[PDB]
């Protein structure tokens, strides 16, 4: 589906917080004894509404809520950390969960170079058909 | 029940990844490309004043609380921190579970202390949204723990594409989470202001400033409640936006005009 | 292996309970504040012993217990929610965990249509061998 | 240790998926096709009367409890709910952990209150089966929480292939989980019946009915225990299946013939 | 990278403990009521420093600590059991996360036997070109 | 932040699997080939005496504890078990969380009871290593729970490639986790020995033996502290390696020469 923002307003800027994912730690700062407290583990970034991404993001999260809430009703886990790993697994199963029928619509195999390795090397058997 | 949407970018636009169709062009090379994300209700234009915000929450029994995690969030202007008891002194909200900390970026923390009937085991969001804590989104409010209202999204990304100030604002409350809820903004433990929906955080901090400097605090053991007249004004969201007032004393109520 | 029911009796009917997985929520019922209590999140179904499935199912669960119990002895998790996701991962690794040798016994790739794309299109080079 | 079996359907038959062999014909397109499932011991023909059921459970120390989840279960005829103490009044079973609720579908809940030595930290199943709670299967019994005995299975499915009544039955117990356990069915807080293995749930509810209507309850402050004579009868499992009796008074024991 | 042991000393022998993973249980020992207590679920093995594996292992664990500690700072899970499953998922996504371009460097498909099925069976069309 | 290393074997050598490069020759046929593993600091040659070991740990607030699991570990010579209080009697370390048990294989458990300032909510490893418990590695020390110091590794394996004795050694401690920490080895509740870094476990068990048999225990209600003279000796790690002493009495301190 497409994302139609249907909210009263949109803050077109996302001033965000998160944890560090890239970059080596400065000396001993990685050691929990020496490192920052809970308040000081965050980084920030600022994102503008290029491609209408920020406003779509707000709408996406709004639309996610129903499915997400129903999922949480059906789980007995108190805290759920596995949603993204499960999506990765489903990503793989959608593609590789059965037999990959080559040139079928549901099989992500490209024989492009393998076509012009076989059809190109016919000219070392029909071209070299020397009498 | 229905499949949880996953956000993906096609044709320079965010879209819900269509479950029934397979796009081999889409590439997930690593589980880092997957992200879970918290967006605040603020950014959709909702009223963030305490009176309007609290009317969105309500007590309910029979529903176990649920928690889901998120990796990144949005800096808030408005967060809330509730210390609500029954009139018999028993706590209305549960202690924060182990590992649940307050929302990390709040410009204003609206700390509401007070009382109400609390007709239910847990306090939920009436509109189905989440209480966002530090990288954990819960279906319910925990006691004395700072939260932003918000909702959660999940994304597949591609592979290539000033400090922090916080001010606490304190409120007394009676009849919390009912049709007749009365709020009071706190100047000090004996000086208060009758709250209204139209008052912004910055107006409250200026009104406070004006009370302290003009010398309009309670100079007795008694409680002092300043009312503001309707003429003193205060439809623009936060991200797109002196000594003239006169105070006179009419518990001990009063007016500011 | 095959499933041999070795129980004294078999209730050939499975009157089952579970949570809802399909269908949109009726209005606001998905919102936890408004939705059903813990007692009212269940659906039901009735299954009969077609293909001897119900009686096999009873036997399967009985036979599962040893392996399952030993697995729980060896884990330090208090509550285990990851068994099915781990089976999905093992499903994928069994098939795609190494190099897929095409036409090998352990590689689920079908070149069926890819055979009759190459062997069919030899008649635009040997058939069109025009002098 | 050994691999956990996975159920799959081949040749119109359920089979354990053979680990060492690979079947490319088998298709797992989604993680929804995987299911974990709870089947009740009832459905294998085990005795479900309280005396026979309790002899399958026993106390043991040194073994940490373990819990595994399941998505779907079987409606039970017989569930059990234990409130067992030592003769010194200390609890024998632990409080239900947070998030563990009683089994969702029970036609009869056998609620046993009473005492026993409880020589061990937790109560396990002597036959290695599980105590099935609401979508959580535990190795041990939690206090005052309704459970069905059962076992767990895991399946790969293909992609294409009256209300709820519950009645509680109350029992006193002495010497719980030992060779000489005495049970008493409760009519009211002063009127009881000596239990036996041959009594079904429906017989107990009829016997109760007959006691109340015939007026055979304790009409003193004292405890009244009705015994049933062996001649009054009561090998068929639950899924495949008046005022003639005379009561006379011989604590105060009595006979029904 | 390569593993350079940079510790003061190395105990070249690994006397290890773990839980049982292979072998059927002796009678009823799998039943938690009858089985061993927490103290008695362990097996042991002894490993010597063949291929310098033990000393590398010690160094590997030392080098793992920074990344591991930073990961634990960034998670809100109290106890983390998903690291290995997530590595399995990333293993699969690195290989099968996009379209597999055959004979490309990032696509683990071997057409070896499929080459000498097609190039071998050209001698039932050019060899059988009977006039 | 940076990617967690994964160990793999190439060219008869353990290597960190290079994230940016893909080796199709590498084979992960099952999730059993993946292993998480605990190696002890002992095996790197660190001082394992109590005085040297405790100086590696320290108290800190503001950092939530974290726990990660591991499947296999190394038998230890030296483990530690701390019962530390403040001088006002409050506990310094938290009770072991549910499911965290002591390290399974310890030849010597150094059980330190005592006091210190404890200027922080949790005790961490100053060198960033882990406290290894039973298949759970924590960033912090739990009260009265046996641990080995260690670190964690993760491996991809290929598909084809005497009992247990434990002795407890008891120590009193003052000023725990500070610059002036005083330790005392316990012979009995009234007989002690001033500790030093150079004393090995086997020396302490021999010194104890010699004290009991020679009859040098406290034969009063008072506390008796034996000092050892510097001349009595005791750079070799554990894995590569009588009645001559005379005791005389100088609380009641004394010397052994
Ligand atoms: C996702 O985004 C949606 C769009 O912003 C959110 O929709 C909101 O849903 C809630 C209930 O779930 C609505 O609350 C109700 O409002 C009605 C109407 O209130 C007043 O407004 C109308 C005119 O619009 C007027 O006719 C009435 O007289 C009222 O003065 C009340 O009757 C109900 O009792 C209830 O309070 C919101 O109004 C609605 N917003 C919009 C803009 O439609 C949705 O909640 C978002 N989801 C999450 C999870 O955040
Ligand atoms: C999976 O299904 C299996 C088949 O239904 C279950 O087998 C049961 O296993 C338990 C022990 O784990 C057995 O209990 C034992 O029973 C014997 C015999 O008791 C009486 O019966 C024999 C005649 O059959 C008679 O010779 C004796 O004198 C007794 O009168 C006792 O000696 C033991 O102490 C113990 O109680 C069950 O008997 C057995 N059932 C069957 C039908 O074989 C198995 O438990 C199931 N697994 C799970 C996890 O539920
Ligand atoms: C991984 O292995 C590494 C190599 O074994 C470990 O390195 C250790 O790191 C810690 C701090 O994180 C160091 O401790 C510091 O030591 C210095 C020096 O102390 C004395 O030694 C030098 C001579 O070498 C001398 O000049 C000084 O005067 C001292 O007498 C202190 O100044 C610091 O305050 C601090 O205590 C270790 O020394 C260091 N070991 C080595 C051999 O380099 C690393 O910790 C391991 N990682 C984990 C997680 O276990
Ligand atoms: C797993 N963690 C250690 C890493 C998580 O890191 C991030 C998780 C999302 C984003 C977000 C964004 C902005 C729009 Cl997608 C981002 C993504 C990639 C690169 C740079 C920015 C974001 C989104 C909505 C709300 C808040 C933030 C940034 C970092
Ligand atoms: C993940 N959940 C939201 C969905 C789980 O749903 C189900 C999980 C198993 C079944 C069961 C069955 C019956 C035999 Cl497989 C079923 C499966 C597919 C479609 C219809 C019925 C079942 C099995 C044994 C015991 C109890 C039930 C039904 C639904
Ligand atoms: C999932 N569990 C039920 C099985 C885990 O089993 C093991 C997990 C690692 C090892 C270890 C080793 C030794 C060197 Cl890799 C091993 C691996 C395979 C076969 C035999 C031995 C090991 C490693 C470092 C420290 C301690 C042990 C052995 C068994
Ligand atoms: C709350 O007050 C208003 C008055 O207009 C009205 O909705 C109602 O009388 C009250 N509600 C309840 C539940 O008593
Ligand atoms: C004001 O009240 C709060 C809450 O009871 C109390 O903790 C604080 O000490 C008081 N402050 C002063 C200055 O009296
Ligand atoms: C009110 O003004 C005083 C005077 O400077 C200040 O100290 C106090 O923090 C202000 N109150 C709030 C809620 O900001
Ligand atoms: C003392 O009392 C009144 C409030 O009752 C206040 O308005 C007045 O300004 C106070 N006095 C001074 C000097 O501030
Ligand atoms: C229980 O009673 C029976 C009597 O037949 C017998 O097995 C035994 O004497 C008793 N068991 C124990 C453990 O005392
Ligand atoms: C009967 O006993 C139960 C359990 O002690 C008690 O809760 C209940 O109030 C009693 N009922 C009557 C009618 O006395
Ligand atoms: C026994 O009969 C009475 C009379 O109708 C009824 O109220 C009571 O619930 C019955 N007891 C049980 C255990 O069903
Ligand atoms: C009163 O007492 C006896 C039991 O002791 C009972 O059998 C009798 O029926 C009772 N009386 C009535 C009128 O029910
Ligand atoms: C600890 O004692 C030593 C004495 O040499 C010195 O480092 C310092 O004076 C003391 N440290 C503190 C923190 O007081
Ligand atoms: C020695 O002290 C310990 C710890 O206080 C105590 O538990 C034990 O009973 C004492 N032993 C003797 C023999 O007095
Ligand atoms: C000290 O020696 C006595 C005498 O045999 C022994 O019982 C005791 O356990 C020893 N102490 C330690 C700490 O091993
Ligand atoms: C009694 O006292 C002293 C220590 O004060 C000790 O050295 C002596 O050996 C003890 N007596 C005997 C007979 O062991």
């Amino acid at each position: 589906e497409a994302i139609v923002n249907a909210q009263p307003k949109c803050n077109p800027n996302l001033h965000y917080w998160t944890t560090q994912d890239e970059g080596a730690a400065i000396g001993l700062a990685w050691i929990p004894y020496f490192g920052p407290a809970a308040e000081g583990i965050y980084i920030e970034g600022l994102m503008h509404n290029q491609d209408g991404l920020i406003c779509g993001l707000r709408q996406l999260a709004n639309e996610t809520t129903q499915a997400l809430q129903l999922f949480l009703r059906a789980t007995t886990e108190l805290r759920t950390f596995s949603i993204l790993n499960r999506k990765a697994i489903d990503f793989l199963l959608q593609r590789w969960g059965g037999t990959c029928h080559i040139l079928g619509p549901d099989c992500c195999i490209e024989p492009h170079d393998w076509t012009k390795n076989i059809t190109d090397k016919i000219d070392q058997i029909i071209h070299d058909f020397v009498d | 029940g229905r499949s949880i949407p996953l956000g993906v970018i096609h044709n320079s636009a965010l879209q819900v990844s269509d479950v029934d169709k397979l796009v081999c062009r889409d590439k997930l090379s690593s589980t880092n490309q997957l992200r879970s994300v918290g967006l605040n209700l603020e950014g959709n234009g909702v009223a963030t004043d305490v009176p309007s915000a609290t009317k969105r929450w309500g007590f309910r029994s029979g529903v176990p609380p649920k928690v889901v995690n998120y990796e990144a969030g949005e800096w808030a202007e408005n967060c809330y921190n509730l210390e609500i008891k029954k009139p018999d002194g028993s706590e209305c909200l549960p202690a924060a579970p182990d590992g649940i900390r307050g929302f990390p970026r709040c410009r204003y923390v609206h700390k509401v202390s007070g009382t109400g009937p609390c007709a239910g085991d847990f306090a939920f969001h009436k509109e189905g949204a989440f209480f966002l804590y530090d990288r954990l989104a819960s279906t319910v409010i925990y006691r004395g723990t700072t939260f932003a209202e918000g909702v959660v999204a999940f994304l597949i990304l591609p592979q290539a594409k000033s400090g922090y100030y916080s001010t606490t604002i304190r409120y007394q409350a009676t009849g919390f989470g009912t049709n007749e809820t009365e709020y009071l903004f706190e100047v000090d433990n004996l000086t208060y202001v009758q709250l209204e929906s139209r008052f912004t955080p910055q107006f409250l901090l200026q009104l406070n400033e004006t009370i302290y400097t003009s010398g309009k605090r309670s100079n007795t053991t008694g409680k002092l409640i300043w009312k503001v007249n309707p003429e003193i004004d205060t439809e623009w969201a936060f991200w797109e936006t002196s000594e003239e007032l006169s105070f006179t004393v009419v518990x001990x109520x009063x007016x500011x005009x």
